[PDB]
C-alpha cells in the first residue's frame, strides 16, 4: 500500500513522531546507560545491535560533547519537518542547491541565504 | 467501551458477594498452588486453598475485583475493603 | 587536616546557603553540630562492639553498623 | 461467578508493613543509594 | 532514528509477586523488547527506562495463574524508509556490490546501482572499487539513497543506489 519515498510520505504515526538526532541520540543512549549502571553487578550483555550502534554513533559524533548538542539545538528552532531537521543535522555541508538535491521535499519550503548562514555556524561549531 | 469509576464515588455494595468469595479463594488457591508469596504466617497447612482461607479471614490477601456496570464502567475493590 | 577541610567547608557553604533564604539559621547549624559528633559516637560505640566481636572475648555477640540510616544490632548468644 | 474480573492490589504489597545504600562489598561496581551527582530527564527534554 | 512510545504486555508469574514487582516488570520489559526489530517500528535500540515508564493493569488470568501487566514505554528505534539518505560504513567489497552497514541494519549497494566510473579492482592489495582517484575500500563511509526496503521476519532489508548527485564516497 504505502511504500514510497517522498517528498515526506509514508506511515502516519511515524510521520507524526520526531526523528531523533544522531549526536543527541547517542548522548541520550549514554545517559540511559549511566542510569542503569546505578547499581549493577557487572557485565550487562550489549548484544549485537549495541556494538554496531556504538561504532556508527562514534563514527558520526557530529558533536562529541554534552554542550555541542545544546549549541546545535540553539542554532535550530523552526521544526518544519522532524525528518528534514534530523536529516540536515545528520548530513552537513553545505550549499543550498545541495540541500534541495538531498531533500527535494524542501522545494519551496525555505529560502537560501539563511541556509548558508546555518552551514557556516555548523562548520565553525 | 469502558469508562472507569471514581475510587471515591463508589456505587455498588460495600459487602463481598456470595460469588466473589468463591472466585477469590479460587484465584489465590491456584496462585499459591503455583508457589507464590504467601501473605500470612503459615499456620502449618498443606492445602493451597485451606491456606488461602486463612488469608481471607485476616483480609490479608491481594487480588482486587473489577465490577463491570451495564454502562461499561467499572469499580475496583480491595479484599480489605470488602465485607 | 582533612576533617577541617571537607567538614568545615560544606558546613560554612550551606550556612551561606542558609543566608540565601529566609532565616532559620543558626539553630540548624546547632543541630548539625551535635548530629555529626554523635554519629561519630555511634561508630565509636560500634568500634567498641567490634572490640568485643572481632576479638576477645568469644564471638556471636555483635554490633554491625548497617548501611541503613544508623543502627547497631547488639545480637547476643543463641 | 464469571461476571467479574480480578487484578491485584499491588498497593498493599508495596506499602505493606515494614521494614541500604552501599555498593563495595565485592561488586567492583559502585553506587551509593542514588545521589552521587547525576540527573536525567532535562537532557531528554532538550 | 526516532524516540517513540510503544506498548508491550508482561505476563508475570506468581513466583515473582513479592513486594518489588515493579522492578521485575521493568527488568522483564527491557529484556523482551531491547534488541528486537519489527517491520512496523524497526529496530528497538533501547527503552528510555525511568520516568518514561508507565505500569498499568493488571488482570490475573483465570486458567493460568499469571497476571498480564500492560506497559507503556519510550524507546529509541531505527526505522528506514525508501528515499532516505544515510551515511553508512562499508564492510566488504565484492564484484557483486557494496556490503555497507548503517548502525544495526545491513544495506546492500548492488554493483548495477553504482556509477560506471568505479571499476572493480580485485588485484589491488585489498579488493576495492576505484575510478577515478576516489577509492572506496573496506573503510570509507558512503552516502546512499534507499531505493527499496523489505521486511522478512521482523527483520528489515532494502537496496540503495549511488545514481544521484551528491552520493558516494564521503
Amino acid at each position: 500500500f504505502e511504500e514510497d519515498a517522498a517528498q515526506l510520505k509514508l506511515g502516519p504515526e511515524f510521520e507524526n513522531e520526531d526523528m531523533l538526532t544522531v549526536s543527541e541520540a547517542k548522548i541520550l543512549i549514554e545517559t540511559v546507560l549511566a542510569q542503569r549502571a546505578r547499581e549493577t553487578n557487572g557485565e550487562i550483555p550489549m548484544t549485537d545491535v549495541m556494538k554496531k550502534t556504538v561504532a556508527y554513533f562514534n563514527v558520526f559524533a557530529r558533536f562529541k560533547t554534552a554542550e555541542a548538542t545544546y549549541a546545535c539545538e540553539r542554532i535550530l528552532g523552526n521544526r518544519f519537518h522532524k525528518f528534514e531537521r534530523a536529516q540536515l543535522g545528520t548530513l552537513c555541508c553545505e550549499d543550498a542547491e545541495e540541500a534541495r538535491t538531498l531533500i527535494p521535499s524542501l522545494a519551496n519550503k525555505i529560502d537560501d541565504q539563511n541556509l548558508q548562514g546555518i552551514l557556516d555556524e555548523l562548520s565553525t561549531l | 467501551s469502558g469508562k472507569a469509576v471514581a475510587k471515591e464515588d463508589r456505587t455498588t455494595t460495600p459487602y463481598m458477594t456470595k460469588y466473589e468469595r468463591a472466585r477469590i479463594l479460587g484465584t489465590r488457591a491456584l496462585q499459591i498452588s503455583m508457589n507464590a508469596p504467601v501473605l500470612v504466617d503459615l499456620e502449618g497447612e498443606t492445602d493451597p486453598l485451606q491456606i488461602a482461607m486463612k488469608e481471607l479471614a485476616q483480609k490479608k490477601i491481594p487480588l482486587l475485583v473489577r465490577r463491570y456496570l451495564p454502562d461499561g464502567s467499572y469499580e475496583d475493590w480491595s479484599v480489605a475493603e470488602l465485607i | 587536616a582533612k576533617y577541617r577541610v571537607f567538614i568545615e567547608l560544606h558546613l560554612n557553604e550551606e550556612i551561606a546557603a542558609a543566608f540565601v533564604l529566609q532565616k532559620p539559621i543558626l539553630p540548624l547549624i546547632y543541630n548539625i553540630l551535635h548530629k555529626f559528633c554523635l554519629y561519630q559516637r555511634l561508630n565509636l560505640l560500634s568500634q567498641q562492639t567490634f572490640q568485643l566481636s572481632r576479638e576477645s572475648w568469644l564471638g556471636h555477640l555483635r554490633g554491625v553498623y548497617d548501611e541503613k540510616p544508623p543502627r547497631l544490632r547488639l545480637y547476643y548468644w543463641p | 461467578t464469571g461476571a467479574f474480573d480480578i487484578y491485584l492490589d499491588q498497593d498493599m504489597l508495596m506499602n505493606y508493613s515494614l521494614g541500604a545504600g552501599s555498593g563495595m562489598g565485592t561488586s567492583q561496581l559502585p553506587e551509593g543509594a542514588g545521589t552521587p551527582y547525576e540527573r536525567s530527564p532535562m537532557v531528554d527534554s532538550g | 532514528f526516532f524516540l517513540k512510545e510503544l506498548s508491550l504486555t508482561i505476563s508475570l508469574h506468581p513466583s515473582y509477586f513479592g513486594p518489588r514487582m515493579q522492578d521485575y516488570l521493568k527488568a522483564k520489559l527491557l529484556a523482551d523488547v531491547e534488541g528486537t526489530c519489527s517491520g512496523q517500528y524497526g529496530y528497538i535500540i533501547c527503552v528510555l527506562d525511568s520516568n518514561t515508564i508507565d505500569i498499568d493493569k493488571g488482570r490475573v488470568v483465570p486458567g493460568q495463574g499469571f497476571a498480564e501487566f500492560e506497559v507503556k514505554y519510550r524507546a529509541v528505534l531505527w526505522r528506514p524508509f525508501r528515499g532516505e539518505v544515510v551515511d553508512a560504513i562499508v564492510t566488504t567489497v565484492n564484484k557483486m556490490g557494496f556490503f555497507a552497514n548503517i548502525g544495526p541494519l545491513n544495506v546492500f549497494v548492488s554493483s548495477h546501482l553504482v556509477p560506471p566510473d568505479m571499476k572493480f579492482d580485485p588485484t589491488a592489495n585489498p579488493p576495492n572499487y576505484s575510478g577515478e582517484d576516489q577509492v572506496i575500500e573496506k573503510g570509507s563511509n558512503v552516502r546512499l539513497k534507499i531505493v527499496g526496503t523489505r521486511t522478512d521476519a521482523t527483520e528489515i532489508f532494502a537496496i540503495a543506489t549511488m545514481k544521484e548527485d551528491y552520493l558516494g564516497v564521503l
